[PDB]
RNA sequence: CCGGCGCGCG
């Protein structure tokens, strides 16, 4: 039954502007 | 306040289906000058999984086994009928359409068969776009000797089969199926243009079938379709399912992929039509001048493996160009622009030579279509095929120009 | 629903055969509701 | 409520506020239905799984999902000790399907 | 009754679903803790039903 | 089972219906017949003729008509054991009247309404 | 306080009206009695208007069919029995049908007595192909449900096609309360609210005479 | 059995349960004209033609006739194999076909059209034959009468043909009740005959 | 087939003979919850194995409970929510978790007696 | 009824029933109607195991109409079905 | 909160 078959870049690097 | 503020199909078309357990959800049938089509009667909200669009019961189909021996589901042919003898003499590999045409004629002659009524909504001989109904004049406008030769071979095969099996001495029950040749030719054309092949399980038997499915041949073809066919074996129902998570607006046509990875020539051979955004079209280049595949893909935002190119001006024509243009790749070697400009100039020269090879242009073809008033469907089909090839070449030229522009 | 019109009698054998045919044609969910309605009708006429 | 001292199963009888027995014929019916998780409920943490009986009491009051017991109920551990008293050892082993390591379950 | 329904006695129902009734009492702030909810259940308060 | 058996037990026939050798209301629809039954105009097993506007779907013995009343104007009436069919040679008209009781109509309506209500509720 | 309200109303067609009504709060046992009495009144004490007799003029030879009419005499009578009318008439009146020739004869082609109306003018009566004038003399009566070569029409005076009642009970301890639901289906000659009011008035009129006294 | 395939475009194809009957059809806008000189009978849906058996004299001149079939209904409950298999199957088993001549070969559109019930030809599927009906007339008038007032009654499996006045028409209820009374009376007599005081008993 | 646009409309051109007091019944069906039985039957028409269907429904309900614990256990049941969502995913609108109440309850404290 | 064919069935040169196909009652009647002498079916006696059974050797489900489903405890149902009317 | 004996219900 139901038991069958076992059931960070890009940051701190932005454009300064 | 409420006070202060393409035509619909014949209602009987859906009504005859509806009374026979055919259900269409969120879509309506519309008819136009080109032909029938399925369009969303409202806004289909994208759900988590695929949404059920239509449900066609198995008993309303005309299906035959795709492999020997020939067994029909549902079994409409009685034991001992000569139509079985006619069917059983066909070539197992290439004569699949003849068997379906025989079944279609037999069903049309059957009084209690559903297709006796549904067959009245099939395109007629003057409305079908199949090339089997095209004359020599229409074939002359394909501007492709290979396609013309293939169509002549198909027509000869169909007529030879009809002459062999519908001679004078056949019984009355067989002669009335196709009294004269063009009726059988139209039957073969309908079978070719509307047959659907699938692997279906019925009960405990799994097999491939060639199926004439009503209300599912109504869907039009697209290489970027919003719907697909799924067979439900428990109740023997074919489901038309919209793609999961794909929003569909009101009035948007319901389309399925008739056959993937097939160019415009094979589409014209089988379904009698072609599309300008075929992402598998091929243009035979010399191969001496080549461009950078990676830069071409990145400029137009074409990602994925060569067998799954997709876009995040860019359409299937650009994908077909990327699949057919002579390209070189060296892992991470960048291209120097100077050789790219010369390469695209040579490729544009080749494309312009190809365009000059054609007696006319594409804009003049569109003008001829707009001025057309007494031409058959196949005439316009051939004109559209050649015009679509011309637009594909022109799109290749424009894509090369803009790619060389955005290389800096 | 394309039901045949019985015009003779409904005995124990007929109702058992009718229910079995309804399950095959309509399914167990439809027939479960038909059984609820038929049970009330039989009780109401007894 | 109250459970037996040895078997640790719920008591028997209305006067003792006992529970209802799920006999072997009732187990056959559940196996015929294929309801393998209903059967495990009434075999481990509604009858004799001491550890899992207490957690079911807590999860249901907070409504926070009941997990599988994964251990042996006190009726199986009771049988193991009795077999030990007959000079017989009964061990439960788990063989990993990943690296084929043999794991001895505490019993 | 419907084919999919049964009738349960009030005492049997309150015994079987005791933990769920305790959770329902506590969840809507009508019981301070588990003990208060159990006391309310024992008194057969009209809001327990 | 007894309720259904009594409901679908048809008319008294033959010598159990008439004291002497014979040498019934007509209803447009089943609702009219059941309404007449509610107003005590007819009994549960009193015979009546029901206008049929569907296909022939009444279980009956495979028998030819007892009597065919052919008129010189073209119309003929075919009288069977349990229904009457009116046909004509001029037109394609075909009228069907079923001889039944309120009980058979009630059983058929109960099953039909169960199916229709379940379909509508979903 | 004891109040009533309409909780549902519909008009599927011109001859199919539905309504659902409520009445609460009620004491134990009252809702069943009220529902039984109201259902009986709705089913048989409400007056309806129907065609009860038809006379075929123009000498039809008293045959089964008339030359030029697609429908037979019995078919015409069956069609006439299906016409839904409303009126306030007292006694019996007469109606006439005079259609010139080819076309469709419907309820709209009936000349009516003063108080009689027609619920649905699209109800078919007979079909005429050849140009022959058809003269039918209809007899119209108004009666309760529980009540010369002219063909009678077995009219069933049921303006209320169906009626049902159901009871919902509530309580918290020693004080109980029940609610009465009444469903009314009418053939369009009268609204379910009108049917409810008419049934209540008929019941009250049935129970007024027990309080009558006599002059000394 | 013939040795040729006839052309069905000039024939009246009458389809019955056991055979298909062919009668030569002279051209006519009404298509109600029959030529009985040439006739053929085949098994249903088969082009192996054979001369039908004739049990009575056949007409020699073209006669306009009205066709009406005779048979029963076969309402069966077929077994349910596939999903949504039909719960019942109703088919019309035609066993006899009556061809009634129009009076003086009058057309249907004629305002004076009446049917001649003295001229009826019966086609039998079981025997693959065609016969003329034995018509018995009771209406006063004899040969010369008003055909507008007669009524034909067919009983005994399409074998009894009788002409009566339209005024003495019998109700369908009366016919059904007569059959029921007769059959039930015989059944009751058979049931009671086994009692030993039956010879000294009365019916009532 | 092109003529100027004018085109032939497709019609049945053939005869096919195959072409109201259930308000209380429908309302009672909705009240008792038989629409859910129909939905459960419909969902299993696309499942090869019903045990796998039950397992997947239980897993989805468990995920629902873990994500938003306090929304379930009362008028909203996790398994009912899963079934409604699976039915809604096919494009058929259903009330959320088949949650319904009685509009005719005569105020707080009054409990319906069967 | 409900058995799975172990071999193809032929009427003349026509295949009327294929191998590994559930036996409906229409197919059985067709076999009886014509002159079919031998029918080869898959039964529990033909399965290649005595510790389990497969879907095709068992056949259609006794209650669910379709073919039997994986993980069904058909042995306990078989035992209960025989002992119940005892 | 453990077992025997007796009496019952389905
Ligand atoms: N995308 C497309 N553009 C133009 N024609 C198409 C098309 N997809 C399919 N067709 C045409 O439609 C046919 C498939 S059947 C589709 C419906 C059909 N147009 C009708 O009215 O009956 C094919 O013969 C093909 O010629
Ligand atoms: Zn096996």
């Amino acid at each position: 039954g139901t038991g069958f078959n076992k059931g960070d870049i890009l940051f701190y690097h932005r454009e300064f502007c | 306040f409420p006070l202060f503020q393409l035509e619909s199909a014949d209602p009987d078309f859906y009504k005859i289906g509806y009374v026979r357990r055919v259900r269409a959800y969120g879509v309506e049938f519309k008819e136009g000058p080109d032909g029938f089509g399925i369009y969303a009667s409202k806004d289909i909200e994208p759900r988590r999984r695929a949404r059920v669009i239509m449900e066609i019961p198995h008993e309303l189909m005309i299906t035959i086994r795709q492999k020997h021996p020939w067994m029909f589901f549902p079994d409409i042919v009685p034991i001992g009928h000569p139509i079985f003898d006619i069917i059983n003499s066909t070539d197992p590999e290439r004569d699949w359409d003849l068997r379906l045409a025989c079944l279609l004629l037999f069903s049309f002659d059957r009084e209690d068969h559903f297709w006796r009524l549904y067959g009245d909504f099939l395109p007629a001989a003057d409305e079908c776009s199949s090339l089997l109904l095209a004359t020599e004049e229409d074939l002359a406008e394909l501007q492709d000797p290979q396609l013309v030769s293939t169509i002549r071979q198909q027509q000869k095969r169909v007529l030879e089969f009809w002459e062999k099996n519908w001679h004078s001495g056949v019984p009355l029950k067989i002669k009335r199926l196709a009294e004269d040749a063009e009726r059988f030719i139209w039957a073969v054309s309908i079978a070719q243009t509307r047959c659907i092949s699938m692997k279906t399980r019925i009960g405990a038997l799994v097999q491939d079938l060639n199926m004439m499915i009503p209300y599912a041949d109504m869907l039009n073809h697209s290489f970027e379709p919003n719907c697909f066919l799924h067979w439900r074996p428990k109740d023997r129902i074919l489901e038309v399912m919209s793609n999961a998570g794909q929003a569909i607006k009101k009035g948007e046509e319901m389309t399925i992929n008739y056959m993937p990875g097939q160019k415009n020539n094979m589409l014209m051979e089988r379904y009698g039509f072609s599309t300008p955004v075929n992402p598998w079209d091929a243009i035979p280049f010399s191969g001496d001048s080549r461009i950078h595949l990676n830069s071409f893909l990145s400029v137009f935002n074409i990602f994925g493996l060569p067998e799954e190119y997709y876009h995040d001006f860019v359409d299937g024509a650009v994908i077909a160009a990327a699949r057919t243009l002579p390209t070189w790749s060296d892992i991470d070697l960048p291209p120097i622009p100077s050789a790219e400009r010369k390469a695209v100039k040579e490729l544009q020269d080749e494309c312009r030579k190809m365009l000059a090879e054609y007696p006319t242009t594409s804009e003049q073809d569109q003008k001829l279509l707009d001025s057309l008033s007494e031409a058959r469907t196949t005439f316009a089909t051939a004109v559209k095929y050649r015009m679509h090839r011309k637009m594909f070449i022109g799109k290749i030229i424009k894509a090369l120009d803009i790619y060389q522009e955005r290389l800096l | 629903a394309n039901l045949v019109f019985h015009n003779k009698v409904i005995d124990g054998t007929a109702i058992k055969r009718l229910i079995s045919r309804l399950i095959d044609h309509f399914g167990m969910a439809y027939t479960s509701h038909i059984l609820d309605q038929v049970k009330t009708l039989g009780f109401q006429q007894a | 409520g109250h459970y037996a001292l040895v078997t640790q199963q719920p008591l028997r009888g209305r006067s003792k506020q006992g529970g209802q027995r799920v006999g072997e014929m009732e187990v056959w019916a559940l196996e015929g239905f294929g309801v393998a998780h209903i059967l495990q409920e009434m075999l481990t943490y509604k009858s004799d799984h001491i550890r899992a009986r207490q957690e079911v009491l807590g999860t249901t009051i907070i409504g926070g999902t009941i997990p599988k017991p994964e251990d042996a109920p006190e009726s199986f551990r009771l049988l193991v000790r009795e077999l030990r008293s007959l000079a017989l050892e009964l061990n439960h082993f788990l063989v990993s399907e990943k690296n084929f390591q043999i794991n001895r379950k505490e019993v | 009754l419907s084919l999919h329904r049964c009738g349960l006695p009030r005492e049997i129902a309150i015994e079987l679903f005791q933990t769920f009734v305790i959770r329902g009492l506590i969840r809507q702030h009508l019981a301070s803790n588990i003990g208060v909810a159990k006391s309310q259940i024992r008194e057969k308060k009209p809001i327990v039903w | 089972l007894i309720g259904l058996y009594v409901l679908t037990s048809g008319t008294r026939r033959g010598i159990c219906a008439n004291r002497y050798n014979p040498c019934e209301p007509f209803f447009c629809n089943s609702y009219d017949a059941i309404g007449a039954y509610r107003q005590k105009r007819i009994n549960l097993d009193s015979p009546l003729w029901l206008r049929w506007q569907l296909d022939q779907r009444v279980i009956a013995s495979k028998e030819v008509p007892i009597e065919v009343h052919y008129e010189s104007f073209g119309n003929y009436h075919e009288i069977y054991a349990h229904y009457l069919i009116v046909r004509s040679v001029k037109k394609e008209t075909l009228y069907i009247y079923i001889r039944t009781t309120v009980g058979h109509i009630s059983f058929y309506r109960e099953i039909e309404e169960a199916i229709q209500g379940f379909s509508q509720a979903c | 306080t004891l109040q009533w309200k309409c909780v549902e109303s519909r008009r599927d067609s011109k001859r199919l009206y539905y309504g659902r009504f409520i009445l609460s709060p009620l004491m134990k046992g009252q809702a069943d009695t009220i529902g039984i009495a109201m259902r009986r009144a709705l089913l048989g004490e409400i007056e309806g208007t129907c065609i009860t007799r038809a006379k075929f003029e123009n000498i039809p030879h008293d045959y089964s069919n008339i030359v030029g009419i697609q429908e037979s005499v019995h078919e015409i009578l069956m069609n006439l029995n299906e016409i839904v009318l409303k009126s306030n008439l007292y006694g019996t009146r007469n109606a006439l049908i005079c259609v010139q020739g080819p076309g469709y004869i419907t309820a709209r082609d009936i000349i009516l007595p003063p108080s009689v109306e027609i619920v649905d003018n699209t109800q078919h009566i007979a079909t005429l192909t050849e140009p022959i004038n058809l003269c039918i003399g209809l007899k119209i009566e108004r009666n309760r449900g529980y009540s010369d070569r002219s063909y009678p029409i077995d009219a069933v005076f049921m303006p209320v096609q169906n009626a049902n009642h159901s009871i919902h009970s509530y309580g918290n301890g020693n004080e109980k309360q029940e609610i009465l639901f009444i469903e009314i289906w009418t053939n369009g000659s009268l609204t379910p609210k009108e049917a409810l009011h008419e049934a209540s008035r008929n019941l009250i009129n049935l129970f007024i005479p027990f309080l009558h006294v006599e002059e000394e | 059995v013939v040795d040729y395939r006839i052309n069905e475009d000039e024939f009246h194809k009458i389809s019955l349960l056991d055979c298909d009957f062919f009668i030569r059809k002279p051209p006519d806008p009404d298509n109600d004209v029959y030529d009985f000189r040439e006739m053929y009978v085949t098994p249903p849906d088969t082009d192996i033609y054979s001369v039908p058996r004739v049990l009575a004299p056949m007409p020699q001149k073209y006669i306009r006739c009205a066709m009406s079939d005779y048979g029963c209904y076969d309402v069966t409950e077929p077994p349910i194999d596939a999903p949504r298999d039909p719960l019942y199957k109703s088919e019309r088993e035609i066993s006899k076909v009556f061809l009634t001549k129009h009076y003086r070969n009058r057309r249907l559109n004629d305002p004076e059209f009446v049917l001649d019930f003295e001229e009826i030809y019966v086609i039998d599927s079981k025997t693959k034959s065609i016969t003329r009906a034995r018509v018995l007339v009771t209406v006063p008038g004899g040969r010369k009468r008003d055909r507008k007032d007669d009524l034909l009654v067919i009983r005994d499996n399409g074998n009894s043909f009788k002409i009566i006045h339209v005024g003495e028409r019998d109700d369908p209820t009366t016919v059904i009740e007569r059959e029921e009374w007769t059959k039930t009376r015989e059944d009751m007599e058979k049931h009671l005959r086994k009692l030993r005081d039956f010879s000294v008993s009365n019916w009532f | 087939g092109i003529q100027r646009r004018i085109w032939r409309r497709r019609t049945l051109t053939k005869k096919d003979d195959m072409l109201p007091f259930v308000e209380e019944q429908v309302r009672k069906i909705k009240e008792v919850g038989k629409v859910m039985t129909m939905d459960i039957e419909r969902l299993l028409l696309s499942e090869d194995n019903r045990f796998e269907f039950v397992n997947s429904v239980a897993a989805e309900a468990t995920e629902y409970v873990e994500k938003n614990r306090d929304e379930y256990g009362g008028t909203k049941k996790a398994i009912f929510h899963v079934l409604s969502n699976r039915v809604n995913d096919l494009g058929f609108d259903r009330p959320e978790a088949y949650a319904e109440s009685d509009p005719y309850k005569p105020g707080p404290g009054y409990l319906k007696e069967y | 009824i409900g058995r799975v064919l172990a071999d193809d069935i032929y009427i003349g040169s026509r295949c009327v029933a294929f191998r590994n196909q559930d036996l409906g009652i229409g197919l059985v009647n067709r076999f009886i109607t014509f002159g079919t002498q031998s029918i080869s079916i898959r039964t529990p006696f033909t399965c290649r195991s005595t510790s389990w059974i497969c879907r095709l050797c068992y056949g259609r489900s006794p209650t669910h109409g379709d073919l039997v489903e994986l993980g069904e405890a058909v042995g306990i149902i078989a035992g209960q079905s025989i002992g119940e009317p005892g």
